[PDB]
């Protein structure tokens, strides 16, 4: 009933962090567990929709440097992102569905990177 | 009781059976029909047991599976009116025996379906509507079986004394826009209450009840869990409840059965005005047909999350005391909603409007098997017919017929498991699939003689009948005690045995009849697939399958459009599935 979410923090650039959302509180297995970001002064952009049989779906801009994983028995979804380049300096939501006809009944409270190049 | 207890709706009550009675005077103070009052009295046929008990009952049991039997009975409504009512009017007869009698030789063929439709009638309308009804009254005014069963006799004596069945086109249309739009107006309470529609999801799950160990003896856990591998259409085919071959293939050989071959449903819809009329209706019939998923099996599951102790009970001590019945007793899920979530000004509006759509449902069925008997077995017996005593025994005859049906409760109300959709199909499915192949191996195939297919009529009674002895003088029982039953013709399923049936009837009724005699071409020119225009020997109104080629077009194009919204449900609600964790 509610998406319980951790990972996020400061780090430099070059560097990676892996973003956790474990849901809790419900019964069946969700499907499209994917991550949406959202820049300050702009929308919520990208796709991470990972399916219940498992199938990565990237926004072109972070494709290939960002992955994803989830056990597909129990309901937690793993971003590993890598090499943080300061355009990426958002926070990330989690964002779940039921079925793939529903379009995101749940969301997240809001997990925040900033990505710093000293 | 308490919530119908006050006064106010009482009001709604007594001058809605104030205007059924005020509009039963005017018929009886003072065949040309039109579409909409041709697709609602198609629409209200098993409304009142089949509709609000028994297919809520087994929603709150299992889940959205039985929604299905709905859309098989569209489909089966659509062939309907493609395809067996140009046949019932090119032969030119009024129904499914006597067109046998003007297809095959004596009498014996038409007093056995008469018997069978009799017997029919016994075990899944008139005994189904009584106990509905009987269920209706103990769950709003809190009495007894027997006095609560004595009103509803007392109230539809005086409704078919008022002469309400003369002008059964306003009533009946008048009842099915009032009841659909109360029903809607009902599950948008219903949906209100339990916070939107993920958290109906989520709740039905985790919706067991709070009493499940009596004492000593304490049940499994799988009694009183709510099937958690089960919210899906499609279940599986082997071990699973309600399976998807058998569901689509025997509910279609039921509904072939019910909605092509009964004796008022097709004389309902013969005295129209034009067959375009016959197609609109049916077609607006479908799509009426297409809304109970929405509307009747989506409650069950609220009064599943609302009311988990009533709905879900387990243990027999306390739930004979709820519902009055020994075991489960899942029937009361959608009354229990009707007379807890509404307000004073349509609660009585819903009570009343849910008891003449079942005192309709029984004036016409005590009518039809009157007729049935005092014209098919009583004049084939006595063959002379003085009126007066043919009059006093048909009153006869339905008194009868009460009185069996009243006796007939008690297996009924503890029958299948609790439900009452698992009665009407497991009764239907042991005397219905015989009648369906017999039909259609008469209609398609053509060499066919009377020696066949009573025998693969005989035979295949000879088995349902056997199977329906052996099951109710045992019984399913409870989770926790199997049935002691020999098991391979106990417990495969009652659609796979449906399914077994029909296809046993079938080759019994073809082997018998391709060794024998054959049928002569010469006099079976208009019926029996065949468009000739000779004559026959054997044994204003439509007589005609002719309309306009602009509304042969649009009854066309709106009966494929009926037909891709209905896959649309059909693969809407297959493809997405909710699975459960471990
Ligand atoms: C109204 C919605 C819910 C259902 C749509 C289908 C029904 C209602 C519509 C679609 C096509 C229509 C039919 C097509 C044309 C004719 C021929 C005319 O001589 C009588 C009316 C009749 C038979 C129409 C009745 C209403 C109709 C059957």
């Amino acid at each position: 009933v509610q998406l319980q979410e951790s990972g996020g923090g400061l780090v430099q650039a070059g560097g990676s962090l892996r973003l956790s959302c474990a849901a809790s509180g419900t019964i069946f297995v969700f499907d499209k567990m994917g991550w949406y970001r959202q820049a300050p002064g702009k929308e919520r952009e990208f796709v991470a929709t990972i399916s219940r049989g498992g199938s990565t779906n990237y926004a072109d801009s972070v494709k290939g440097r960002f992955t994803i994983s989830r056990d597909n028995a129990k309901n937690t979804v793993y971003l590993q992102m890598n090499s943080l380049k300061p355009e990426d300096t958002a926070v990330y939501y989690c964002a779940v569905r039921y079925t793939p006809w529903r379009r995101y009944s749940y969301w997240g409270q809001g997990t925040q990177v900033t990505v710093s190049s000293h | 009781h308490e919530l119908i207890r006050n006064a106010a709706d009482i009001s709604v009550i007594v001058i809605y059976f104030l205007l059924v009675m005020a509009v039963g005077l005017w018929s009886m103070f003072k065949r040309s029909m039109v579409w909409w009052p041709i697709g609602a009295s198609l629409f209200a046929s098993n409304i009142g047991s089949g509709h609000f008990i028994g297919l809520a009952g087994t929603g709150a049991a299992s889940g959205l599976a039985v929604g299905g039997f709905e859309w098989n009975a569209l489909v089966l409504l659509l062939v309907l009116g493609w395809v067996f009512v140009p046949i019932y009017i090119k032969a030119g007869v009024v129904t499914m025996p006597e067109y046998l009698r003007k297809r095959f030789g004596g009498q014996r063929i038409q007093v056995y379906l008469s018997v069978l439709s009799l017997f029919l009638y016994i075990f899944t309308k008139i005994s189904v509507d009584i106990f509905s009804g009987a269920i209706f009254i103990n769950l709003a005014l809190g009495w007894n079986l027997y006095l609560s069963i004595i009103l509803l006799l007392a109230i539809t004596a005086l409704y078919t004394i008022t002469g309400g069945l003369a002008a059964v086109i306003y009533t009946d249309t008048l009842q099915t826009l009032i009841m659909l739009i109360g029903a809607l107006i009902l599950m948008g309470f219903a949906f209100h209450e339990v916070g939107g529609y993920d958290a109906f999801m989520e709740k039905y799950m985790k919706a067991i009840p709070t009493i499940v160990s009596d004492g000593n003896t304490t049940f499994q856990e799988k009694c009183y869990t709510p099937r958690a591998d089960s919210f899906h259409i499609f279940r599986d085919p082997l071990t699973g409840d309600l399976p998807w071959p058998g569901f689509i293939f025997g509910l279609t050989i039921l509904a072939l059965w019910y909605w092509c071959t009964d004796q008022v449903i097709v004389q309902r819809c013969l005295a129209a005005k034009n067959m375009s009329h016959v197609k609109g209706g049916c077609i607006l019939a479908g799509y009426l047909k297409l809304l109970p998923m929405f509307i009747m099996v989506m409650p069950g599951m609220i009064s599943r999350i609302l009311f988990p102790d009533k709905v879900a009970c387990v243990v027999p001590s306390e739930c004979e005391k709820y519902c009055g019945t020994k075991v489960g007793c899942t029937n009361i899920a959608y009354p229990t909603l009707v007379v807890e979530l509404m307000p004073n000004g349509l609660r009585g509006l819903m009570l009343a409007v849910m008891l003449a759509a079942l005192m309709s449902s029984l004036t016409s069925i005590f009518n039809s098997a009157s007729t049935l008997f005092t014209m098919d077995i009583y004049a084939k017996v006595r063959k002379r017919a003085s009126e007066k005593e043919l009059m006093i025994v048909g009153r006869l005859f339905v008194l009868f017929l009460v009185v069996v049906s009243i006796a007939w409760i008690p297996i009924v109300q503890s029958a299948q498991s609790g439900q009452l959709f698992d009665y009407i199909q497991s009764v239907s499915s042991y005397l219905a699939p015989p009648v369906a192949a017999v039909f259609l191996l008469a209609i398609f195939w053509k060499r066919v003689n009377e020696q066949g297919a009573f025998w693969g009529l005989i035979l295949g009674l000879l088995l349902g009948l056997s199977r329906l002895i052996l099951e109710f003088a045992y019984g399913t029982g409870s989770c926790m005690e199997p049935s002691n039953c020999p098991t391979i013709i106990c417990g495969v399923h009652y659609l796979y045995f449906a399914i077994i049936l029909f296809a046993i009837s079938g080759i019994v009724t073809v082997v018998v009849s391709l060794l024998t005699k054959p049928i002569p071409d010469v006099h079976l020119y208009r019926l029996c697939w065949s468009l000739r225009n000779s004559k026959e020997e054997r044994i204003m109104k439509m007589t005609d399958t002719s309309e306009k080629p602009l509304w042969r077009t649009v009854l066309n194009i709106n009966a494929i459009l009926l037909l891709a919204v209905a896959i649309f449900c059909w693969g809407y609600f297959a493809s997405n599935s909710l699975e459960v964790l471990f």
